[PDB]
């Protein structure tokens, strides 16, 4: 049989910086974006879905310690919440 | 020619929306319908199996009802294929299996544009089955216009699935 | 360390939010795959120094999230596209429920730069190319499954800071 | 004194269709996208933030009857959740 | 009808989610503004009949959310830009906490079409122009305040449907 579906669906992109803007990375520490993303995943993955974790990342980027950057979400096609359930 | 190309693109654009696996299963079924004209005569009366049965499985639902958004493009392709002979049909599937539909489609489009009104060459074979005088040879006889226009649709629709 | 969700809440959440969350395949019979692309050395750009620590961090994180992590480094735009279609065609996604695509390089509003990128000689993979690769037409094994694209490439190159009335030893991507 | 802030922040765009795709509209009923968004706001504004309401919209667009559409979120710069609190 | 949030839950959320939610001005001393732009009639494009239903619906909805709704109909790209910069410069946003931008017309991937748009004579407002207008540089009264841009413009001429193995009374924008 054949049924109807969408072409694009369930997409989510997390970019390190707003459009037309610079993303930062430290030689000794790697990149601030990845470092914060890993920290937020370690702390909030067991109780917050992927999108909620991305907010915790952006919350950490409100006030700018030194360099100022804001990770943005784009082409969000998800129709459901994606809980990772670490350990399951 | 411009109105003909637009009439072709109005269906070629809607056949790009068919799935990749559905395009391959449709292409496989049509290449099978080639060998057996028993499947061609049953389109006007139209589960079944075989080459046309495989094509039938591409255009039906769980209840077997037709999808008009997909059946009409197939009806238009079969309508342009009925104006051609079985020799042209088998050479078209030869170009299907070789997966080199860019050359002949480009030449038919370039000819079709100019005409506003050799031996051992498939294109010549193709053009000899159309009804042209072969031997440049820009001389064009209008008695083969419809089959060439149908051939162009028979070429571009397949490139829309390529 | 990565804290884990207890089995009870996993089962309760799937019970009380069935129609609101994405389904999960059983961990025993699951083949989660993740992909990392990271360009560190270039011919016309400074190198993304320390990137690997980001590489190792992302890999260990995805492994803690039960993902088999493949890693690719220093590819051209053609090589990056070819690697992506190869990852999209891998059959383990039929037995998976999600996927991750981690890309680290310099990039432009349009996409992400390769190794041999230059202003006059652009070697760039477009974001739209990625969505074309992994949409429901070109990639059918990831239908109705989450697709997470985590990138780090500035798309404009103009600092993103202002000043309103009322460490620093890092290079820029 | 003067302090640092971001150039772009607290933005959220809700588009009626995925990129390269068509949005539909009925003469007698208006548009499917706006009608669903208005319905989700009437039903979920008092308890779900703006982003959670947008998910309820996308959920209503998951399975597609006849023509298929997926509203997408783009350039999401919000660092907090925006509850509208209707009536307050 | 639009349901209302009880006083209890509003204040409990303000107590327990203070740093996670956007602040709200006093209902007594608040001036929330919203803007709607909708092009219905064109000279070279089919008419978007029925959009009036969407205009009144969004306006009434935003009014229920306590927003003063400005309405502009049938404008060129220049007029749309001018209306947006005029809305961004209005001083009531200093006493506001958020804003809504409802755009309804034909469009493409790059932006939204005007009234006299054609393939040979393009009259298009870019999406990037809107973010440029309302960023923290040009609009300072909406600093650290939510900015919701709800658009309805088709971004391509291709349908967004496929077919996978196992009413009709609407126009297209």
């Amino acid at each position: 049989a054949v049924y109807k579906t969408h072409v694009e669906k369930d997409f989510i992109a997390f970019c390190s910086s707003t459009p037309h803007n610079v993303s930062w990375r430290d030689s000794t520490m790697g990149s601030i974006f990845i470092t914060q993303l890993i920290t937020c995943f370690q702390k909030y993955s067991w109780c917050c879905h992927l999108e909620e974790v991305f907010r915790k990342v952006q919350q950490s980027f409100e006030t700018p310690r030194a360099k100022a950057q804001m990770p943005t979400i784009e082409r969000l096609s998800m129709t459901r919440y994606f809980y990772l359930f670490p350990g399951n | 020619f411009q109105g003909l190309r637009a009439e072709v693109e109005t269906i070629s654009k809607e056949l790009e929306l068919l799935d990749r696996e559905l395009c391959q299963l449709l292409l496989e079924g049509l290449e099978g319908v080639l060998r057996d004209q028993l499947a061609l005569r049953a389109l006007e009366e139209a589960p079944l199996d075989g080459p046309a049965g495989a094509v039938l499985e591409c255009l039906v639902l769980s209840s077997g009802m037709l999808v008009p958004e997909l059946a009409i493009p197939v009806v238009y392709l079969l309508g342009a294929l009925t104006m051609l002979s079985e020799t042209q049909h088998k050479l078209l599937a030869e170009a299907l299996e070789s997966q080199t539909l860019l050359g002949p489609l480009e030449l038919v489009g370039s000819l079709l544009e100019q005409s506003a009104p050799g031996e051992g060459a498939p294109a010549w074979v193709l053009l000899d089955e159309c009804g042209l005088e072969l031997g440049p040879h820009v001389c064009w006889e209008p008695q083969a216009q419809g089959r060439m226009c149908a051939l162009y649709a028979s070429l571009a629709l397949l490139s829309g699935l390529s | 360390a990565l804290k884990l969700c207890p089995h009870e809440e996993f089962l309760r959440l799937c019970k009380e939010r069935a129609e609101e969350i994405y389904p999960i395949k059983e961990r025993n019979n699951r083949t989660r795959l993740a992909l990392i692309i990271c360009n560190t050395e270039f011919d016309h750009l400074p190198p993304r120094n320390g990137a690997d620590f980001d590489i190792t961090g992302m890999k260990e994180l995805l492994e803690g999230l039960d993902y088999s992590v493949d890693v690719e480094e220093n590819l051209t735009a053609r090589d990056m596209e070819s690697a992506l279609r190869a990852f999209a065609t891998r059959p383990e996604h039929k037995s998976s429920d999600s996927t991750f695509l981690v890309l680290m390089s310099h990039g432009i509003l349009e996409g992400i730069c390769g190794t041999v990128h230059d202003e006059k000689k652009p070697d760039v993979l477009l974001y739209d190319t990625i969505f074309q690769i992994f949409n429901n037409r070109n990639c059918l094994s990831l239908k109705d499954k989450p697709k997470v694209i985590i990138v780090q490439a500035a798309r404009g190159a103009n600092r993103g800071e202002l000043w309103v009335r009322d460490s620093e030893n890092l290079e820029e991507d």
